[PDB]
């Protein structure tokens, strides 16, 4: 069957990994302590009885992954899924990449490999990282690379953590963001990315709520993979599997980047004020602040989109709808795409663990997009790098390990070049 | 003699065709079992057109299943008819082909179609006298699309003699469905003029405008349309199962339907198609029930047939009639509106009739329709394709399986061929 | 044979047709829901020429409701007799016209009047050999009088030779009921001069003088003035339903009717008219019933028909009666008040009669007649709109929607054209 | 089906629309939770069952809203349909037009089109604001200019709170009325108005009570809407439908104002010392202190009036009334118009809230008039605005916010325009 492996890695990877579990045991009937019927396209069928998941969790850091080996989604895991060192890289490429994670990515691998041994047909990966964080960028860009060579024809997809270009953590990201970029791009399939800024902004607004956590950010991020996975897993009109979203989102072998929304994200309150039918939702969908990226998509045309539907959906509607977005003036689209959508719709609908804002819906949307509108952000980024580098802020310590500059130069010319590929797709 | 051995092919060809299983069954009188429960001798006089006999008076589909994609199928055999299958004609891979005709068509289909043909095989001895091949597939996947070109190819080569019929569910040219549609629908056109002798093609926005403009009706599902479909399916095969009149077969209505071998793309419709609410409003004469199969709002492909000329028409109808009210209608309708029918063919139309209505009509009747109209549906998929190939968008997905530029040409050609013969006789 | 199509559209027009439909159900033996209980096989002889026959011996109004406004319709619909049309008969948009002629005519009206000739080219389909289409509708409003208009023109345009006869609800010109009423009155007398071959002009002032002064009744509601219309209406219509001595006709009564073309404005009646509560002071003589006939104060148009010559006057009985009585009766009426009757055509009255009275009645009649008194509505009509429009007040909503200046003078002239040619024959 | 949104804008607007949506809950057996055949003309149909408005509530004022959002009717209302700001205008013209309002208003008009997008026939909308109070005139006029550009064809009907000439509230509203009526005048179809010391007297001779609130006032306002509304719901003989406001009560395209009243206005003392006809219902339609406005209508030829009977109503009784009108040599009526009368009669009655004072009847009508006679509250006005001016009276407090004085010249010369129109109309 369709049936699969994940890969969470650094502290936000193992975090929003955390909350994926979490979701995947609500929905799949599953207790914490592996207890309860198509489940088995993750947790790999087990000895006992209990089920345990297939997933890579990896961190340089011992503190997080500690953390949840004293949890309560605790002994669901193998000891082995979860990975441990001794210290982060601290934002620094050069150590999950070159000097320090060369040395644990061949235990991952192994564990991979062993994952992959209970397959009876691999569709391939979900990857969980960080576009900023130390670990999460070059290690992951490492195990990439990797993966790539001991699995030519298997999907690696990956969820990243895009830096917004306003609001910052640490200040190495644009190098580290840049560095993941060059080394990512030709190994991995897909990379679907998202803010934090968006994800605040929806907060504010949408959900009504004004005092976020990171654990919120991480249960709607697990949403997301839940509805990206589903057809996976249980029945539907239209399954969209893991391969597809190689083949109906990249229009050319470079973009590799989608940006991932959800919709209803709407509390309680302001639901019953509201209808929420399936024409409401995709115009929700293709609105500028829903989305989960700082991007203005009317500044920008679609190369594709791809729509998953889930719970109580009539494919008419559906049509109806993606017929009224087709009709609007604003919701540009290329000069060489005229079927921009695809379509999956899955008679199981979104399940809400306790604790989740997101209040119980018949029917629920997630939404995965490519543009032009993308390369603002990266543009932005490619803009940062340079004002930090021509002054060579903290060059030495990524050189100091083990670099080249060159390195940098040419990370910088591929960033172009895509940018000139993009600009050319809009033509 | 006269049998049938049926292929399902990919997601929407295996779930139509539990559709079309559940609607035969019932018509035979074949429980979800397997038991024969019926009251009349008509109902088993000719069950072995579909369904093949086993020990304990056991009824088995001669029915192939067929998906790369596996649990789609899983879901069939999981469904309330899906039982009645045997479990050895269900062919299946562990990798799908993310919409991908290449990978249906020359990779990942071609590692699992060897056990397809095997089984064809084994399915072709047990006809007392073969009257062919039925296949439902999607254009716009890759297992329907790809993989049931190939099957095809295969199977007219080894049986060139026996007829090739194809129940294809095409695109809504303006709504479209995948992002690679486009391309796959564009390759499967390709084999399917060269390798078929006769293809249906259904299209959901054409089914949608059915139940909610015709029908009435709202809250569709593809259960619900699958229905439709099937009901059509089973109407075509009405006069090898059953008595009649004049009777129909697959090769008559051929012979009757394609005046150039090429042209042979079919618009499939049923009538009557009314409300349920509304059903004491309408009554059921002849005239009505081809007022309601000729109207275009009525047909199941996404044209307007008043905008080409029919090249033939053939009308199948069920339940005990007057034929001079039939033939009659005919002429009328003829006479009245003879710009719509070709003046180069005298008498377009057809009749076929069975004494014999399908569950609750009285009076059924099945169109099959040949319009140079139906250019339009090539043309705007050509027009989609070129402008995404005069790009290269998407083709990587293609080339890294092995498939050339030059084949995508050529098929663009073919298409652009078959639009202009059309055009032609219009 | 002699089959009529029934239009309604507006508010008016509906609501009047669903009285009428009620009645003409009552007459032929039909239940609410359609059912026939009868014990007369006269009932059911010609009951073809207003119901269509489904299964189940079901009869269905060979009726179209059309409003752009939504929501009256519904009401029908909702209704007791309700039931009995055809859901695929109901044509209504989603916007009111706000009582203006040209949005019924010209913009709203013409999105929705497709649908409508559709439906009638359908109706007209299961007619053996159309008599023609009968409309009720409203001047002053929007939908029944400027869409009515508009219809009207499409259908003379596809039915040249069969007869178009409308029964149009008019002003009431002492106390009139919009504000833009004469200018929808106007613009639609226009187009039935040149479109109809016959309109029957009700006015409601008329009707409540009749319930008031005659009938000796108060609290009447808009129901009791549809039932008055409604057996105008079948009277008009019994002799191409039923037997009789003389029989008329459609075509017959025009024929009797209309010496010249554009001159075919009737004024409806019905006799008797007397209370309920004094119903033994008075018996059925037919002298009695042709003078309650003959009287003003019992026709439902507003005029004083003393104040002009009958040009033509058709009286329809029903029951079984001396026609000695009826044409001696006749020949003192024209004797005695010859001053009343255009001296230039010999014989200005009409007989037909009806071997079948109505429900009680043993002797019924109704009046049709055609009188240059006629005028005066005309020019009082003409008299509102020119001190309107001389100031071009209220003119905006119309240019609004694309009508022109000219084409009001047009029709202003067209009337007056009509007026000086009534005057002609006083 | 026949079904459209209202709009309460600014303080009087909000207390209106409150009194308004109770009136509609009585009448469609709504309870204040949504709870209960006709009522989904304003009532979009929705989730659960328990009904929700369709009114665009708006108010820069926080407060008055806020006292809504903790009222009774509550949950009734959607979250979003009530807006908020942080302050008032101050009868200040120059701030919900130009500096503050440009601001909100684009959030108002993304709603109005959120409630479009579930009509199936948008006949148009109902607007309710204050010639006069600083929100609710400026910010009124730039919603009404912006509805214009985004709905040409869908009618906007307005009820205004006109100030009478003797009485007033904030010496400032010569200024702010002035400028709406500008601003106003071509964008909007219809703009019904009501005084307050009109209502008084009524209240004080009619309805025998000489200790009235707001509140009273409020009320009364909301059945004259309801009688105006009430053929768009319920069944009838004769249906008047929001578009026929503009065609039989608009006899030239900047006439846009007509007199609203209300009959009979009587309590239950001397209710059953009367009869309470039809006739008589007329008789005080048209009588000169029963009128909801500051005109003697003896001194104006009438233009256009529309009448609105509710209950139990025969026609033939209406016919000899109006006809009896007619007759009467005071009750004047222009040149150019013979037909000067328009009627609507509804099968369903009034119905009468708890606390309300005017009784149940079993009849009763609304009738709306266009006369010459409104001139003379506009001259008034116009003398109050121009003997401020000269002198320059807090002049500086609009234009140092942003405005030219030439405004005020324009807005002076549009109501001199008015004002000949009218005198030829006379004529
Ligand atoms: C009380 C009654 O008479 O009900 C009818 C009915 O109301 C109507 C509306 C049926 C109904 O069909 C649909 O509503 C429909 C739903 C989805 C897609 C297509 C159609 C009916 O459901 C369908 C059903 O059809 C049959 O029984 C045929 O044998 C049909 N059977 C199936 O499709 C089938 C359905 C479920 C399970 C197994 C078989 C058939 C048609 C052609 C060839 C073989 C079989 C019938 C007459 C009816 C109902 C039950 C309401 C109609 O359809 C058919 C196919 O007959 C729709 O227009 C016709 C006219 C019928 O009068
Ligand atoms: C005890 C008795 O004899 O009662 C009579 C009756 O009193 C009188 C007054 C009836 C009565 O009619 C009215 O009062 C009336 C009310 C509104 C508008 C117009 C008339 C009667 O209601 C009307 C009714 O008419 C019929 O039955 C006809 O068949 C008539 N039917 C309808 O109008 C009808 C009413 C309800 C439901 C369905 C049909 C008809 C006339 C012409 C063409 C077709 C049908 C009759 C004779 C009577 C009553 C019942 C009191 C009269 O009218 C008719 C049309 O016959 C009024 O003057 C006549 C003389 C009748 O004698
Ligand atoms: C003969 C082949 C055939 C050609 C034509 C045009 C045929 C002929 C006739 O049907 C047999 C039309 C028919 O007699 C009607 C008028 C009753 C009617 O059905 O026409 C349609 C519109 C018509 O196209 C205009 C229709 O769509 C259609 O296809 O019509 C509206 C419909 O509303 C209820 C009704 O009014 C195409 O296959
Ligand atoms: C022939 C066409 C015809 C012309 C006339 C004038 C006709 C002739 C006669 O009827 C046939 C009159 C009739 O014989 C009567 C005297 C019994 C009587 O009915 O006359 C009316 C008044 C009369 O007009 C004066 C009436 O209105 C009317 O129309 O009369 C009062 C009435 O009170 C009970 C009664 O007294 C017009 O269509
Ligand atoms: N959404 C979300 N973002 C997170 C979470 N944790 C960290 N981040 C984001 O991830 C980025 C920081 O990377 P981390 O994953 O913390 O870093 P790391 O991979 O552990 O790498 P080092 O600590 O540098 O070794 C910042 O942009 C954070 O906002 C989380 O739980 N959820
Ligand atoms: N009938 C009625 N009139 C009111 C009500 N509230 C205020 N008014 C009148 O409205 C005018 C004042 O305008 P408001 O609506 O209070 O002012 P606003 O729109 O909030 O504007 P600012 O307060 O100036 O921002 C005065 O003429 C008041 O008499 C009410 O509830 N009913
Ligand atoms: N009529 C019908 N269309 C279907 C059904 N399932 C999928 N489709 C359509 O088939 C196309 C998608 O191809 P699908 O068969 O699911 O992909 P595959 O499994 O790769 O062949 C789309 O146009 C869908 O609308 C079905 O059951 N009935
Ligand atoms: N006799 C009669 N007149 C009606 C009826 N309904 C409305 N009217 C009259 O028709 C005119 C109003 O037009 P109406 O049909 O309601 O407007 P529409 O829907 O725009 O056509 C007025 O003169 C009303 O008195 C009715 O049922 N019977
Ligand atoms: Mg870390
Ligand atoms: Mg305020």
């Amino acid at each position: 069957m369709r049936e699969c492996i994940s890969i969470h890695v650094g502290q936000a990877g193992v975090q929003i990994g955390n909350a994926c579990w979490e979701l995947y045991c609500l929905e799949h009937g599953i207790q914490p302590d592996g207890q309860m019927d198509s489940f088995n396209t993750f947790f790999s069928e087990t000895g006992a009885g209990k089920h345990v998941p297939r997933a890579v969790f990896v961190d340089l850091e011992p503190t997080v992954i500690d953390e949840v080996r004293t949890g309560t989604y605790r002994q669901l895991f193998h000891p082995e899924q979860l990975i441990t060192g001794k210290e982060d890289a601290a934002n620094n490429y050069a150590r999950g990449h070159y000097t320090i994670g060369k040395e644990i990515i061949d235990l991952v691998l192994d564990r991979i490999r062993k994952l992959a041994d209970q397959c009876t047909g691999l569709q391939g990966f979900l990857v969980f990282h960080s576009f900023g964080g130390g670990t999460g960028s070059g290690f992951t860009s490492l195990l990439m690379e990797r993966l790539s060579v001991d699995y030519g024809k298997k999907s690696k997809l990956e969820f990243s953590i895009y830096p917004a270009p306003q609001v910052s953590t640490a200040v190495v990201e644009p190098y580290n963001s840049i560095l993941t970029t060059h080394t990512t791009l030709e190994h991995s399939d897909c990379a679907f990315m998202v803010d934090n800024e968006a994800i605040y902004d929806i907060c504010r607004r949408n959900l009504d709520i004004e005092r976020p956590t990171y654990t919120n950010l991480n249960r709607l991020i697990s949403q997301i993979v839940s509805s990206i996975t589903a057809s996976l897993r249980f029945d539907g009109a239209l399954n969209v599997d893991l391969t597809e979203f190689q083949t109906n989102l990249v229009p050319y072998p470079r973009i590799h980047f989608p940006l991932a929304t959800y919709a209803p994200v709407i509390s309680a309150e302001k639901a019953y004020h509201e209808q929420l039918s399936v024409a409401e939702i995709t115009n929700a969908c293709f609105e500028p602040a829903n989305q989960m990226v700082k991007c203005d998509p009317r500044h920008g045309k679609y190369m594709a989109c791809c729509l998953l539907y889930r719970g109580d959906v009539v494919p008419k509607d559906v049509n109806a709808a993606i017929a009224t977005i087709k009709t609007k003036r604003t919701i540009q689209f290329v000069d060489w795409c005229p079927t921009g959508f695809k379509v999956g719709i899955n008679y199981q609908p979104p399940t809400v663990v306790p604790g989740g804002d997101l209040a119980k819906v018949q029917r629920a949307v997630c939404m995965l997009s490519n543009t032009t509108a993308i390369a603002e952000a990266w543009a932005r980024l490619d803009h940062k790098f340079d004002l930090m580098y021509a002054k060579r802020a903290f060059v030495h310590w990524y050189v100091g390990e083990g670099m080249e500059e060159g390195e940098f130069s040419e990370a910088r010319e591929d960033m172009a070049a895509l940018e000139k590929d993009y600009e050319e797709v809009g033509v | 003699m006269r049998e049938i051995v049926h292929i399902q092919a990919g997601q929407c060809g295996n779930q139509i065709g539990a559709k079309f299983w559940e609607v035969i069954s019932d018509e035979h009188g074949i429980d979800p079992t397997g038991s024969y429960h019926g009251d009349s001798d008509l109902q088993l006089e000719r069950i072995n057109v579909y369904y093949n006999e086993a020990a304990g008076n056991k009824y088995v589909p001669r029915a192939i299943l067929v998906d790369l994609e596996p649990g789609t199928m899983d879901s069939v055999r999981s469904g309330p008819f899906g039982q009645i299958f045997r479990p050895d004609n269900f062919v299946f891979g562990q990798s799908g082909a993310g919409n991908n005709w290449a990978k249906g068509h020359y990779t990942e289909g071609a590692e699992l179609v060897d056990s397809v043909l095997d089984v064809v095989r084994k399915e072709s001895e047990s006809c007392d006298c073969l009257q062919g091949f039925q296949l439902t597939h999607s254009l716009g996947g890759g297992t329907g699309s790809g993989m049931g070109t190939l099957l095809i190819s295969k199977i007219r080569e080894e049986y060139p003699d026996r007829i090739m019929n194809t129940f294809s569910v095409v695109p809504s040219p303006k709504v479209s469905d995948t992002v690679v549609e486009p391309y796959n629908a564009t390759l499967s056109v390709h084999q399917l003029v060269e390798n078929t002798d006769e293809t249906y093609c259904i299209d959901n926005e054409a089914l949608y405008d059915i139940c909610f403009r015709t029908l009435k009706l709202t809250t569709p599902t593809y259960g619900d349309l699958n229905h439709l479909v099937s009901a059509t399916m089973s109407g075509v095969t009405t006069c090898l199962r059953f008595p009649g009149q004049l009777n129909a077969d697959l090769r008559k209505l051929a012979v009757n339907m394609v005046p150039f071998p090429r042209l042979h793309f079919f618009m499939p419709g049923f009538a009557p198609l009314t409300s349920r609410g509304s059903q004491q409003y309408r009554a059921l004469t002849v005239p009505e029930l081809t007022q309601q199969m000729f109207d275009a709002k009525n047909m199941m492909a996404a044209c307007d047939p008043r905008h080409g000329r029919y090249l033939t028409v053939a009308a199948v109808f069920r339940g005990r009639m007057s034929m001079k009210e039939v033939d009659e209608q005919m002429l009328n309708v003829q006479n009245k509106n003879s710009s719509y029918f070709v003046e180069w063919i005298p008498n377009n139309v057809k009749t076929a009739v069975c004494d014999i209505p399908p569950r609750g009509l009285k009076m059924s009747a099945t169109f099959i329709g040949n319009s140079t109209a139906i250019q339009e549906l090539f043309k705007r998929i050509s027009e989609q394709f070129t402008a995404m190939f005069r790009r290269k968008a998407f083709l990587h997905w293609y080339t890294g399986e092995g498939m050339d530029e030059m084949e995508f040409t050529e098929a663009e050609s073919n298409m652009n061929d078959l639009v202009s013969e059309y055009q032609q006789y219009q």
